[PDB]
RNA sequence: GCCGCUAUUAUUGGGCCUAAAGCGUCCGUAGCCGGGCCCGUAAGUCCCUGGCGAAAUCCCACGGCUCAACCGUGGGGCUUGCUGGGGAUACUGCGGGCCUUGGGACCGGGAGAGGCCGGGGGUACCCCUGGGGUAGGGGUGAAAUCCUAUAAUCCCAGGGGGACCGCCAGUGGCGAAGGCGCCCGGCUGGAACGGGUCCGACGGUGAGGGACGAAGGCCAGGGGAGCGAACCGGAUUAGAUACCCGGGUAGUCCUGGCUGUAAAGGAUGCGGGCUAGGUGUCGGGCGAGCUUCGAGCUCGCCCGGUGCCGAAGGGAAGCCGUUAAGCCCG
């Protein structure tokens, strides 16, 4: 059944993107899903994102400006210490500083570079590209 | 049986009903000579 | 669908599964279950001695017509008689009966039969202490 | 929602608008929408008939908006919530009939396979509830012994 | 944005008066019980497999 | 011989319509995967630090044998790691609490060859009886076997029998699949729609395990019209252990059991989310219009089914294409 809601919510936007779609609806919202939307924001993937407020889980409406080739889930949520990230780069994304890993941390949820220069692992979630 | 629609196929072969009927009289046979004679 | 176990905590299944799955590898089991060293006269070697029995010819396939040369064989570590080759042009005829022969894999795909000729494992390579290509190219006759 | 067991995509159902709080419209207060609760369980009606007719008659949409409670919460509160669930308990109700049925008709095969999927989603709601306290530990599904229950 | 973003009912909420005591009551349009009213037991609404065949409702509004 | 080649073992990173490959279908135990919010814990996880994980071996620099290999000095790594503390708390777990979207329950009006049980019928076919009427009928490519002069075929009036339910009947419907078609009544299952109803994550998949499961076959007991393996005859043919013809046993039907196989096929496992639509059709609902005022007709919309087509996309291609063989989560 449902099953990660992140997933769904990046696989949308992926074919989303793919079809050139303005706007996308991300409808089981979660405080990550927001996390991850803020850190695709700042590192300049997507537009603007606004939290609608149903009764359920609140949907998340994300205006995309055209700059996302891939992105996805690291579903089996990968521990990753301060000096694997090389490593995970090289597995997920196409250049040395290309695209963006997304890292829970006990300090947040952060880029893999943030992450980098503050010494602090933890664990994969999504990749961004 | 376990079987296999590549046998069922014919192009260089007989036909798998009756290969797996020669199969069977076989096996009769064998079970007759085994265990009683 | 997605594959298996994919999850975090699903390495036993997953570790399980592969298994299962190498059994239906053929090299593996071969490996595994030391097949060919039960069914192999040379007892895993590379090499053999054996005393030929008999001189023989062997017809080649089907388009090809040629009377592959070979000997009939007796392998001394185990009493087993296998077929040998015996590359060159007159090299049947160097080769004598009752004469130690060193005994090689013929080459061949799957440690096996090697071309026109279909069921011949095995090259000789050496006769009563000599090699058969110096007897065939005619140095280094042969002591016996 | 014919899944679990017949596996359709069937989507009717309630949609509840977005409210924080009660609409104006309605007439009735807190107290005496529980005394309404009260009443039609001693009329004899499961919750979800109580929600039906107070939707339908008394145009009260959502007791929960207008109480902040829900209605076994207020049966509990005045001592009528039912001793097992309702849902369980029609389940059970349902298989009871069904054997019956399936005693003097042997080889309706089909009704017996109704039969065992009605079990299954007892067996599943047992062990809900059983990890959840609404039930006893020891408590389980028997034919003969549900068969007492409902009578 | 239109008609699955926030799924909203279709039915309506709707006051009604009966045609024998003239009582103003609140009912659903989509019931399923037939609808009485409290003080004279008329039947205000008569259940259907959607929206309720509406008796009684000469003067009427809607929520 | 081992590694590589080999993404021919695939965690990275393979495939299962037609090439090897989706259990016949369902149910469910362990296991694995699991919606959203709040609080806590701090087990996994991350950081920092203490103690260990011998030397040799590995990397690097520098030195000594002419350089090198070799050797030494030092730095680092290696050993699957284990452990003592301290800190962080996003994710997972554990505990508690709240929710309602997923699922379950309920209600309502409908739909449907879903199933079981009873009753009532419909032709047709076969036999018997009686009447008529005489010389052939039947069958084939052509013939014959066979039936018939004890009266056949044909026609007519009666009786009996067993099976089976035509046309309507459809890319139709119901069902997990197998499969299910005369009508009427009774018992019963499940789904869709409508639903500001209830419960409140109860869910998915399912090793093992269980249930159902076409035809056929077997045990026992009944029945036996038609068809009819085996068999028996007539032909055909070079032959004809067949195809054609005439008969005919089991069987086909019923009862109760076993068997548990199929091109059991959508040759496509199940669930969930996303990625243009168009056009039909079934069911329910809504809104309009028309009406012979009909459980009626037409148009549109929503949901759910079932089909065709189809851009993008996919694919070895055929073909698939929101009922994916596409992307993602199991
Ligand atoms: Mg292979
Ligand atoms: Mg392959
Ligand atoms: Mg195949
Ligand atoms: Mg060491
Ligand atoms: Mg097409
Ligand atoms: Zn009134």
């Amino acid at each position: 059944t449902l099953l990660d809601p992140l997933a769904n919510a990046l696989s949308h936007i992926t074919n989303s993107e793919r079809v050139g779609k303005k706007e996308v609806y991300l409808k089981p919202a979660s405080k990550l899903m927001g996390e991850v939307l803020r850190v695709m924001q700042e590192n300049g993937y997507i537009g603007e994102f606004e939290f609608i407020d149903d009764g359920r889980a609140g949907i998340y409406r994300v205006q995309l400006i055209g700059k996302i080739n891939k992105a996805g889930a690291i579903k089996p949520r990968f521990p990753v210490k301060a000096r694997e990230y090389e490593a995970w780069e090289k597995r997920f994304l196409p250049a040395f500083e290309f695209g963006i890993l997304i890292v829970s941390t006990s300090q947040g949820v952060m880029t893999h570079k943030e992450a980098i220069e503050k010494g602090i692992g933890g664990r994969l979630i999504a990749y961004v590209y | 049986m376990k079987r296999r629609p590549r046998k069922w196929k014919k192009k260089g072969r007989m036909r798998w009903k009756w290969i797996k009927k020669r199969i069977r009289r076989l096996k009769k046979q064998r079970r007759k000579e085994r265990g009683l004679i | 669908g997605k594959k298996a176990p994919y999850g975090e905590f699903a390495g036993r299944k997953l570790k399980l599964k592969r298994k299962k799955f190498r059994w239906s590898d053929i090299r593996y089991k071969r490996r595994v279950l030391r097949l060919k060293e039960k069914s192999d006269p040379l007892e895993g070697a590379p090499q053999a001695k054996g005393i030929v029995l008999e001189k023989i010819a062997v017809e080649a396939k089907q388009p090809n017509s040629a009377m592959r040369k070979a000997v009939r064989v007796q392998l001394i570590k185990n009493g087993k008689v296998v077929t040998a080759f015996t590359p060159g042009d007159g090299a049947i005829n160097h080769i004598d009966e009752h004469d130690e022969v060193i005994i090689e894999g013929i080459g061949g795909p799957k440690g096996g039969s090697m071309g026109d000729i279909p069921g011949i494992r095995y090259k000789v390579v050496k006769v009563n202490r000599v090699s058969l290509k110096e007897l065939v190219k005619g140095r280094k006759e042969k002591p016996r | 929602m014919a899944r679990m067991h017949a596996r359709k995509r069937g989507k009717s159902g309630s949609k509840r608008p977005p409210r924080t709080a009660p609409p104006t419209w309605v007439e009735y207060t807190a107290e005496e929408v529980e005394g309404l609760v009260v009443k039609l369980r001693k009329e004899g009606y499961s919750a979800a008939m109580i929600g039906t007719i107070l939707r339908d008659q008394y145009g009260i949409p959502s007791v929960k908006l207008i109480t902040g409670k829900k209605i076994t919460k207020i049966l509990e509160e005045n001592g009528l919530a039912p001793q097992i669930p309702e849902d369980l308990m029609a389940l059970i109700r349902k298989a009871v009939n069904l054997r019956k049925h399936l005693e003097m008709h042997p080889k309706d095969r089909h009704s017996m396979r109704g039969l065992q999927l009605t079990e299954s989603k007892i067996r599943r709601l047992v062990k809900y509830y059983r990890r959840t306290g609404k039930l006893p530990a020891k408590w389980r599904y028997d034919p003969e012994q549900a068969k007492l229950l409902v009578r | 944005l239109p008609k699955n973003l926030i799924p909203m009912p279709k039915s309506r909420f709707l006051r009604v008066k009966c045609i024998d005591c003239g009582n103003e009551q609140i009912v659903f349009s989509n019931p399923s019980t037939t609808v009485r009213c409290l003080v004279c037991g008329a039947t205000l609404v008569e259940p259907t497999g959607g929206k309720g065949i509406l008796k009684a409702k000469v003067l009427e509004v809607l929520e």
